[PDB]
């Protein structure tokens, strides 16, 4: 969808928090930093 | 192909004026010299004047100098000759001659004729 | 500064493009052939009057 500056990617599943696109989905889970996954 | 066209001549009196003229035809007139050359009845040639390609004078005789005017015309491509104060020592077959080479402009000043015509016979008596 | 409010909620904004800009000036033309005759006409032999 682009580069996404400013948050790491886990490898783990989660339900979608925020819709980034082609499947990527972002949320703000446990230090406290913004994830994707 | 050269067609150097001669006009203006005939029986004057010594002191009047006259104009001679040589239009060309066959070749470009902005690019040659043409220089007017008198010849005397079986005593040789004598140069009178010349003019190059642009408007510009090269010299006179020892004894045609203030009395004869020359110039040139590229809108009419012809090449004029006034004359003035004329004596019984002016009598002579007055050729149209032109130049061979182009007149670029760095070279030696060495001017030869080329092409010749047929004169006209300007008589003073 | 775009929601026009001091409290923006959880989501994606659209707030400006990325837009990489100039780093030079390139004005190319073909080369120089056939010079106009400019050296018979200011370097000239005599002139007449």
């Amino acid at each position: 969808a682009g580069c996404l500056i400013g948050a790491e990617y886990v490898n783990n599943s989660y339900e979608c928090d925020i819709p980034i696109g082609a499947g990527i989905c972002a949320s703000y889970q446990t230090s406290q930093s913004i994830i994707a996954y | 192909e050269v067609q150097l066209v001669e006009s203006g001549g005939g029986l004057v009196q010594p002191g009047r004026s006259l104009r001679l003229s040589c239009a060309a035809s066959g070749f470009t007139f902005d690019d040659y010299a043409i220089h007017w050359v008198r010849q005397a009845p079986g005593k040789g040639l004598e140069w009178v004047s010349g003019i190059t390609w642009n408007s510009g004078t090269i010299g006179y005789a020892d004894s045609v100098k203030g009395r004869f005017t020359i110039s040139r015309d590229n809108a009419k491509n012809s090449l004029y000759l006034q004359m003035n104060s004329l004596r019984a020592e002016d009598t002579a077959l007055y050729y149209c001659a032109k130049h061979h080479q182009i007149a670029v402009a760095g070279d030696a000043e060495d001017y030869y004729f080329d092409y010749w015509g047929q004169g006209t016979l300007v008589t003073v008596s | 500064c775009t929601l026009k409010s001091f409290t923006v909620e959880k989501g994606i904004y659209q707030t400006s493009n990325f837009r990489v800009q100039p780093t030079e000036s390139i004005v190319r033309f073909p080369n120089i052939t056939n010079l106009c005759p400019f050296d018979e006409v200011f370097n000239a032999t005599r002139f007449a009057s």
